[PDB]
């Protein structure tokens, strides 16, 4: 009912099945930036909710899986970010914010009458007064971890294999443009694409379809 | 009868298509496995007696008392799942105290009977509990005289001249019935005590394999001033000797 | 096969009026290791066999003091034993603070009974799957009680519970006439107890590591002997 | 003449329990004949069951010590074949295999003129459609609820017979556990 | 039981609501007809024993002075809705504005009550459909059906319960947008006469109208601005009168 | 579910209620009530076969209030549950509204609890 | 005599016919799913080591945090469904700091352990009768290591069943069956901290599929004077070098 | 187990949500089309009898405030509950900020309510899909939908209810990125005409457009006869 | 539908046939286990062992992942290949359908109704008693257990009984053998109730 005889938690493992059905999301750390990429009609998309959300001025969250589930986490994260500014008089570190978000997820796997979040997330940005790019991933179980580059959702196994042989920790992409390109490349393996660039001290910018199209075409 | 009500006997408070509650009738089967207990209404009082099975000589004699007092004037004895019996008596003690607190006079026996009854039937209302696995024989003296009652797992109860429940209940009921026939003018409390000992003794032939110990209590206007007392000392031995002679 | 339909919760009678969840709880006790209790008119004694997980581990406590004049031993679910003995500690304590009165052992047994009973009549929880042997010394002398998962508590001269406990229980029946007379002689009552629990050993021996002993009595507060404290009896 | 009764493993196991009533209530007219291949079943080894009335153990071979998952039984008189089946199919997929390789060939052999199929149904595609397509046929379901169907099974068998004294297999005595119920009661609540 | 008992099935249908409708479809026919100067609502009074006095029960109920209702389906569900509907008219409307709610809003409150029974944990939907006839100053006369789902539609005329298919048909033929109340009453009778098996008089028929204000039913004089109630239930006598000269 | 709790069957029926009606005949006794010019009489069979019973404590009639009587057809413990509830309702009614609860009003009230 | 399905193992509050709580035993099983953790106690301190087990080269193994400080004198290692360790760690830290606020002393290690086990019980009735705090047992276990003045260096094993054992050495998680057997042979009362440190790597190298380095393994210790320290990659690699160069024998 | 509304299937699917969506695909079709200077909402009525009081009702389109309307597909009574919370949310925002509520903010809140029912509490989801038509000074004219999953997306044109794929195809065919509100009306009527299983008595119709007298935004819930007169002039007469 | 495929099974003095739960009874060193392979396919494989004059066929069970069709077909192969050499067979396993330790032979069934044996040792015993290649001489040791196949749990008593009887039948000394088995038993999850501290 809760545990299988080999010790898995059913609902949690089923939550992971939700993420797999979700659209591809990836993030990769450059030397002085972090890029986030996501995949996707007759719909208006200037008003439609994007897949990457500012949490505070310097931190973003993206996700893969049950879309509507992600809003609760985004909202909870934004509130905590303000609470942290209010009480510690300093904004969250990316790692702190990741703990918070993952802790929320874990909790929803141990309360009665409550379903786990069918989303995994990428959380990225720069700690206040620090220029080392940060990138974390969280899971429905509440596990979290730091990544040089990572992918979640459908075909993430394909995309991950791409990044393992095209991302070199010894030499991380030295420019925002390289970093974006590698992200766009990683997506074209399984792909309409979103890209959001985060540079230190709150330089958060989402690339328009135009600048993205300049990228994809050259790659092709 | 269909003793097993397949599809309707898996949870309490479910009516079978013939309007039965099988869980309550099953609770009765557990009561029928209990040791024999009886009550005898007498002229100005009531008497209780119970069979106590000596399962091992490791039991310490005269401990493990089964008859319980409620307030100062009511006795209770039950057959079946003994802890269900204590649970019910705990409720009765609160009900009694609560009545005595508002109204000052001790709770009358029929009033006490109905408090237990409603509580017992409340446990046939929901699937989140099970029925009580006891039948309870109880009563005492009030402003209206002696009263004796028996209360079943269904919540059903009535007043009795004599009452028996538990494993040896058929045998006991037969002797209770002879007793009634033989005493149209009434039965003194002392007499009822002795007769009670005899009856428990006869009923014990159903559990004849194991030894037993006899426990007897009473509540009588002339003998205990309408308070519940355990029958002890000479009177007890006198009843034990009498029962044995038969 | 038929039992399978009526044993899902403690809130379901079988067609013969059994509560299988309570009966199953009784079986939990057999998964524990043996413990014995016994008494005379002056003292009451517990003896327990403690288990280890392997040679790197400690042995698990089996005896718990509940007050100066009362304690117990357990066989079965360890957590259950922790819950029920804390409850007893609280009841003893309550009796002392409010009434300046040591809780009678007989009253301790009744309180324990009523608590365990509730778990057997309502949906949501489960019966306690642990057995308790309770010793004490109050105004009416020395006592030994056995607690069952059903809530039922019984006053005995001696008994044994847990795995292979039949041997000790037979030995205690067999030796009954003798041990109940061991008055003013605590070490001798303990020796009887160790002897009894020995009847429950299968190709295993009592050591300073696995043997636990407890005693209470007249002028003798509830005391627990482990380690080198048990050597004189081995 | 010849007729085989095939019980299905269905709701409340009444077909199987029906078979138990039939074979033990008629302990004299009945005989163990042979096993069938339990390849597609959860395979089973047990003792030999024998009727609750001290009568004869249906297994006339005084050297055979064990029973099996799948057993045919034979009525010397009324010319009837009865299968008792202890266990269900090792998977829902091998139902087709089981009918083809085990039921059909047994039907060819022995020259059964008619097979009767016992089934149970429950409040909430049904196996015989699987079975039928793999062909005189009698029978199918009955309306049931688990559990303790010691009495539902009799009424079923009482119902089919049209168209005696009832004995249980001695196995039924342990259907609430091997442990004595009187001993449990006295331990727990005395 | 802290979970919905009405849930979606794979076809997307909600079974308990459908089964609720089935109960409604099984009920005694009732109908409503909207005229230019009034509305009529009617039903049959099947007495489930001749020893029963059907006058002591009322299938047509006043909700406000200007609003009334009738039903098909489970009577006790209806009775209870009537109690709730009267209260919500005071608690959510009259106590705030000092005015009775207009028909469509009162229909809307009852709809909410019914919707809630199809979603809240531990409950079955109501097994009734209501027809509700009202008047209000800004909308004039109206007529609504509420279903077990909480859906409501406005009608010029309709029927519900057992004989509703034929009744809706009869009403389609006879209805036009110039009926005066008296026409609508007459047509309602002819309509109910098909559905009626058995007796057919002023004693087996219940009938009410929402029409003109009745100052004679006010109960007091002196406030000239005070409107009489528009709701009136027809007597046995009044109904027979029309029946003879049918 | 629909054979066990009060939810609709596909025929729009409530089985547990239907079965509840069956329960009412289990005591195997009949009652009748008749009205006079100025009185109401209720009568019910009384079957006390067990001679150990006190027949004076066997009753399916109850004095609900000074003016209201009730007779019940069905098992005594459900009977006494209702009797207690009606008595309480009737007392509360007199306290809150300042007059004796009418019989039809008590009946409706209990009907509603039942629904 | 027929084979029918058994619902003995579905509810957490359900006994099997022989008195087992199967849902609880399944949570004990869950530890198998975790990566290896190993604790070794000596008269000079307790060593706690873990297998990191990065699931991809892109994982920054530095953020794999399977050993944490509870207080200056107590650290712990986790294995299993590690997200469940969140509460336990939090509760432990609060227990230790609260004990010091209230009593002006360090919490005894066994107490701390007992305290974590009490929290673990909170899928059901609390040790003091509290009502349930969570809807399932945790699926993680802990090795708790420390020092106190009463019982010196201690190592405890806290199970999600809310029970515990004290050990001289103990291995949990995947591969622990063999790891524990090695510990049975190799452990002795006179082990130095250095030896204990090396024995941990040695047993890890054995059980770990991947080749042992300072990025897939982490050491740490508690000493009475320096308290709890997690070792860094530098120090651990040195220790690994010394292990290789010692297995010249 | 698919009776239970807040538990995952073994494929990480939420059954009750999916079945609620099935129910909606059988409801009366609703279209929404955004023009450069206005929005159009249209709903074909599920229920038809000649005795139905077609005027004085409008039971598929609802004003949420002066600037925002919705079109419903699903249980109308389910809808009413959520419509009422929305009207309240819009009024609270007006009370707190003394500004009209931004369309997306009202939409997100209802989507959050729907989402809630999918993650906790054991109650069935609402069987409704909404098309939101609104105007605000931040984003101008907007169109959104929400469904029992608690998801919401913005559209230039969209449909919900029965025959949705047939409708979407036509709209994909004849939608110009910058049309005029009078053409979007025509397109809407045509598209409902090509999927009807079509008269005025079976239609509800609304618009939100610049009043032209002047500079302000207007919500018109078309009357029955208005629907007639617009049904002929576009040659569906 | 139609007929489904069935696992193709591709293939001394004493043969021991058992499951993976009984691994503690065979201390790899103490009796020096060697190995040979054994494969099957469907449209899994497990090693054979020797020590060194006696074979050991130990099947891996898993309620969750391994269908019993595999063990059915495996039993079918092992018993047929074995019958044409007439070795003395030992079967060791567990049952949740038995109330005590069982020792059985080809001519003595100590089961009492309604006790019985499934699934793999059940398959094995079916082959040895029924169907082709019947008649082989075997002794069968069965301990009570609970839990799904591949997750069995046993009492410490019954683990003890298994060790005595099995060491004795194998003719080892009841010292080094007992000691080496108990070590392996305590590391196994079969005894997890005792090792966890759950039951004391």
């Amino acid at each position: 009912s809760i545990f299988s005889p080999d010790g898995h938690i059913f609902q949690v493992e089923y939550a992971l099945e939700a993420v797999k059905r979700g659209t591809c999301a990836v993030g990769v750390k450059g030397k002085n930036c972090v890029v986030l990429g996501c995949e996707r009609k007759l719909q208006d998309t200037r008003i439609t909710p994007s897949k990457v959300s500012k949490i505070d001025s310097h931190v973003v969250l993206s996700f893969s899986g049950l879309n509507a589930d992600s809003r609760i986490l985004i909202e909870k994260a934004r509130v905590e970010a303000q609470s942290h500014r209010l009480t510690l008089e300093d904004p969250v570190t990316v790692e702190y914010l990741t703990r918070y978000v993952a802790g929320v997820q874990q909790r929803y796997t141990q309360s009665g009458g409550v379903r786990p979040f069918g989303v995994s997330t990428l959380i990225a940005g720069f700690d206040p007064r620090d220029d080392e790019p940060k990138l974390y991933q969280t899971e429905p179980s509440g596990i979290y971890s730091s990544w040089s580059a990572q992918t979640i959702g459908r075909n993430s196994k394909t995309v991950r294999e791409f990044l393992e042989k095209n991302y070199d920790r010894k030499e991380p992409p030295a420019t925002v443009e390289e970093c974006v390109k590698l992200t766009v490349r990683s997506l074209l393996e399984v792909v309409n694409i979103e890209i959001t660039v985060v540079k230190p001290d709150s330089d958060i910018v989402a690339l328009s379809s135009e600048e993205i199209n300049q990228y994809v075409t050259q790659i092709e | 009868m269909t003793s097993i009500g397949t599809g309707y006997d898996l949870s309490n408070s479910v009516f079978s298509p013939d309007g039965r509650n099988f869980q309550v009738e099953y609770a009765v089967k557990a009561v029928e496995n209990g040791t024999t207990s009886i009550g005898i209404k007498c002229n100005d009082g009531v008497v209780f007696a119970v069979e106590k099975l000596i399962t091992s000589k490791l039991l310490v004699p005269q401990k493990n008392v089964k008859i319980q007092v409620v307030d100062r004037h009511i006795g209770c004895v039950y057959s079946g799942l003994i802890p269900d019996g204590r649970h019910l008596v705990n409720r009765g003690r609160e009900e009694a105290a609560s009545f005595k607190k508002l109204y000052k006079t001790p709770i009358p026996i029929p009033a006490f009977a109905d408090r237990l009854g409603q509580y017992v039937q409340a446990h046939t209302l929901y699937n989140s509990v099970r029925p009580f696995g006891v039948s309870t024989i109880f009563g005492g003296v009030d402003k209206n005289g002696a009263h004796l009652y028996m209360l079943e797992p269904s919540g059903s109860y009535w007043g009795y001249k004599g009452a028996a429940t538990g494993k040896g209940r058929q045998s006991a009921k037969a002797e209770l019935e002879k007793l009634v026939d033989h005493h149209p003018e009434g039965l003194s409390a002392r007499e009822a005590v002795k007769q009670a000992a005899k009856i428990i003794y006869l009923a014990h032939e159903d559990n004849k394999e194991k030894d037993f110990e006899l426990e007897i209590s009473w509540c009588s206007l002339s003998e205990t001033n309408g308070l519940h007392k355990f029958v002890k000392g000479d009177l007890l031995q006198e009843a034990i000797d009498f029962a044995q002679k038969e | 096969m038929f039992r399978n339909n009526y044993d899902g919760d403690t809130v379901t009678f079988s067609p013969t009026g059994r509560l299988f969840q309570v009966e199953y709880a009784l079986e939990a006790i057999k998964q524990g290791s043996v413990t014995v209790g016994l008494r005379s008119n002056t003292h009451a004694v517990l003896v327990a066999l403690k288990r280890n997980a392997d040679e790197l581990s400690s042995y698990q406590k089996k005896i718990i003091k509940c007050d100066e004049h009362m304690g117990l031993s357990l066989a079965g679910l360890a957590p259950d034993a922790r819950v029920l003995s804390n409850y007893l500690r609280q009841q003893c304590n309550y009796s002392s603070l409010v009434f300046n009165r040591k809780l009678a052992v007989e009253r301790a047994g009744h309180l324990l009974c009523d608590k365990a009973q509730k778990n057997t009549q309502s949906y949501g929880g489960r019966p306690y799957g642990v057995g308790l042997l309770i010793i004490g010394y109050d105004k009416s002398g020395a006592h030994l009680l056995e607690f069952q998962p059903s809530g039922n508590v019984t006053e005995l001269y001696g008994t044994a519970i847990g795995a292979r406990s039949q041997g000790a229980k037979t030995y205690l029946e067999r030796t009954l006439d003798t041990f109940i007379k061991i008055d003013g002689n605590p070490d001798e009552l303990i020796k009887a107890g160790v002897e009894a629990i020995s009847q429950s050993l299968r190709d295993e021996s009592l050591t300073v590591d696995n043997l636990s002993i407890a005693i209470v009595g007249k002028d003798t507060p509830f005391t627990i002997y482990d380690g080198e404290a048990v050597a004189k009896y081995i | 003449m010849s007729c085989l009764v095939l019980p299905l493993v269905s709701v409340g196991n009444i077909p199987q329990l029906s078979i138990d009533w039939l074979l033990n209530s008629q302990a004299n007219e009945w005989e163990y004949l042979e096993a069938l291949d339990s390849k597609y079943l959860v395979e089973f080894v047990g003792p030999l069951d024998r009727p609750e009335d001290g009568s004869d153990s249906l297994y006339k071979d005084a050297d055979m010590k064990y029973s099996s998952a799948l057993e045919v039984f034979y009525n010397k008189k009324r010319g009837l074949f009865a299968i008792q089946q202890r266990t269900p199919l090792v998977s829902v997929n091998y139902l087709n295999n089981f009918i083809v390789e085990i039921i059909l060939p047994f039907l060819s052999k022995y020259n059964i003129s008619e097979i009767c199929i016992w089934d149970s149904l429950y409040a909430m595609v049904d196996q015989p459609i699987f079975k039928i397509l793999f062909q005189s046929i009698k029978y199918c379901s009955c309306l049931a609820n688990e559990g303790d169907n010691s009495l539902d099974s009799q009424q079923f068998l009482q119902w089919i017979i049209s168209q005696v004294k009832f004995v249980r297999p001695i196995s039924w005595q342990g259907a609430y556990g091997m442990a004595d119920a009187r001993d449990k009661f006295v331990d727990l609540y005395n | 039981y802290s979970f919905s008992l009405t849930t979606f099935s794979p076809s997307g249908k909600l079974g308990q609501i459908d089964y609720a409708l089935t109960a409604v479809k099984q009920g005694v026919t009732s109908l409503g007809i909207k005229a230019t100067n009034g509305v009529v609502i009617a039903t049959e009074k099947k007495s489930s024993s001749p020893l029963a006095m059907s006058e002591t029960l009322s299938k047509v109920s006043l909700l406000t002075p200007d609003i009334g209702a009738v039903y098909s389906g489970m009577g006790p569900d209806y009775r209870v809705l009537v109690d709730k509907s009267r209260k919500v008219a005071h608690t959510s409307y009259k106590r705030i504005y000092g005015e009775y709610p207009p028909t469509k809003l009162l229909v809307s409150e009852v709809a909410k009550i019914m919707q809630e029974a199809t979603q809240s944990g531990g409950v079955r939907p109501f097994g009734v459909s209501l027809l509700i006839a009202g008047h209000d100053e800004f909308n004039g006369f109206s007529l609504y059906q509420v279903d077990p789902s909480g859906s409501y539609f406005p009608w010029k005329a309709t029927a519900i319960g057992k004989g509703s298919v034929a009744a809706k048909t009869f009403l389609e033929k006879r209805w036009n947008d110039e009926l005066e109340l008296e026409d609508a009453i007459h047509i309602a009778l002819l309509t109910l006469k098909e559905s009626v098996e058995g007796e057919f008089n002023g004693d087996t028929i219940e009938l009410a109208i929402i029409g003109d204000e009745n100052p004679d039913l006010l109960g007091y004089t002196g406030i000239p601005t005070d409107k009489g109630p528009r709701f009136r239930k027809l007597t046995s006598q009044e109904i027979n009168d029309r029946l003879e000269a049918l | 579910y629909d054979r066990h709790i009060t939810i609709f069957s596909p025929e729009g029926r409530l089985y547990q209620v239907e079965y509840a009606f069956k329960a009412t005949n289990q005591t195997n006794i009949n009652s009748l009530a008749v009205r006079g010019k100025d009185c109401t009489v209720v009568i019910s069979q009384k079957k006390v076969p067990d001679k150990l019973l006190d027949p004076t404590t066997v009753s399916y009639i109850f004095c609900i209030s000074r003016t209201i009587g009730m007779v019940v057809n069905g098992p005594i413990p459900d009977a006494r549950n209702a009797a207690l509830r009606a008595k309480a309702e009737a007392a509360e009614f007199r306290y809150k509204y300042g007059y004796d609860m009418p019989c039809d009003v008590l009946a409706k009230r209990m009907a509603n609890l039942s629904q | 005599m027929f084979l029918t399905r058994s619902e003995y193992d579905r509810g957490v509050s359900t006994f099997s016919p022989e008195g087992r709580l199967f849902q609880v035993e399944y949570s004990l099983e869950a530890i198998k799913l975790g990566s290896t953790a190993i604790g070794i106690a000596t008269k000079e301190g307790v060593v706690l080591g873990v297998e990191k087990r990065a699931t991809s080269p892109l994982l920054e193994s530095d953020s794999i945090e399977k050993i944490v400080e509870i207080d200056r004198h107590i650290g712990c290692a986790m294995s299993g469904l590690t997200a469940d360790a969140r509460s336990m760690i939090e509760h432990a830290r609060t227990a230790a700091v609260t004990h010091n606020l209230y009593y002006d002393e360090d919490i005894n290690v066994e107490s701390l352990t007992q305290s974590v086990c009490d929290l673990a019980l909170r899928f059901g009735e609390g040790a003091s009768g509290e009502e349930r705090l969570m809807s399932r047992p945790f699926g993680v276990a802990l090795l708790i290591a420390g020092h106190d003045a009463d019982d010196g260096y201690q190592l405890f094993h806290a199970e999600p069943s809310g029970t515990f054992y004290r050990y001289n050495a103990k291995a949990i998680g995947s591969g622990s069956e063999g790891a524990q057997a090695e510990l049975l042979n190799e452990w002795h009362s006179s082990l130095t901290l250095k030896e204990a440190e090396l024995l941990v790597l040695k047993i890890l190298k054995q059980v770990m599929e991947e080749k042992l380095d300072e990025n897939n393994a982490q050491l740490s210790c508690i000493t009475k004077q320096d308290g709890f320290k997690i070792y860094d990659n530098e120090k651990t690699a040195e220790l690994i070098k010394e292990l290789k160069e010692k297995e010249a024998a | 187990y698919d009776s239970r509304t807040t538990i995952f299937s073994p494929e990480g699917r939420l059954y009750q949500v999916e079945y609620a969506l099935e129910s909606i695909s059988h409801a009366g079709t609703a279209i929404g089309i955004m023009a450069s200077d206005g929005i159009v909402l249209a709903a074909e009525r599920k229920v038809t009898s000649t005795l139905l009081e077609q005027d004085t009702s409008t039971e598929k389109l609802y004003k949420l405030n002066d600037k925002i309307a919705v079109a419903v597909a699903g249980l109308t009574a389910d809808a009413e509950i959520l419509i009422n919370t929305a009207r309240i949310h819009a009024q609270n925002y007006l009370k707190t900020y003394n500004e009209d509520i931004p369309v997306e903010i009202l939409v997100r809140r209802l989507s959050d309510i729907k989402q809630g029912y999918t993650q906790h509490g054991g109650l069935r989801p609402f069987g409704v899909s909404f098309i939101y038509a609104g105007y605000d000074d931040r984003y101008g004219y907007q169109l959104y939908t929400s469904n029992p999953s608690g998801n919401y997306t913005g559209w230039k044109a969209i449909s919900v209810g029965a025959n949705t794929s047939a409708a979407q195809t036509l709209l994909q065919m004849d939608y110009k990125d910058d049309m005029k509100v009078d053409d979007a009306i025509e397109l809407a009527l045509k598209t409902l005409s090509k999927t009807t299983d079509l008269t005025y008595d079976r239609l509800e119709f609304a618009t939100i457009r610049k009043g032209a007298n002047d500079g302000e935004v207007y919500q018109k819930i078309f009357k029955p006869q208005e629907i007639k007169d617009i049904l002929v002039k576009t040659g569906i007469t | 539908l139609e007929v489904c495929p069935v696992p193709k099974v591709e293939f001394y003095s004493t043969a021991v046939i058992t499951t993976k739960i009984m691994n503690p009874l065979f201390p790899k060193n103490l009796l020096q286990l060697t190995s040979i392979g054994e494969i099957k396919t469907t449209l899994f494989s497990f090693p054979i062992y020797s020590f060194g004059k006696t074979l050991l066929f130990s099947m891996e069970e898993n309620f969750i992942s391994i269908s019993p069709i595999f063990g059915n077909m495996i039993s079918r192969s092992i018993i047929s290949q074995l019958a044409q050499f007439s070795p003395d067979i030992i079967v060791i396993g567990t049952s949740d359908k038995i109330a005590s330790m069982k020792v059985m032979t080809e001519n003595e069934c100590t089961l009492q109704p309604p006790e019985f044996i499934t699934g793999f040792i059940g398959s094995v015993l079916t082959q040895l008693i029924v169907g082709p290649s019947k008649g082989l001489k075997f002794k069968c040791l069965v301990a009570p257990s609970e839990g799904p196949n591949g997750f069995e749990k046993l009492s410490l008593s019954d683990m003890g009984s298994l060790v005595d009887l099995c060491g004795q039948w194998l003719g080892f000394e009841p010292s080094r053998y007992s000691e080496e088995c108990y070590r392996l038993w305590r590391c196994d999850s079969a005894a997890i109730g005792a090792q966890s501290g759950l039951y004391i």
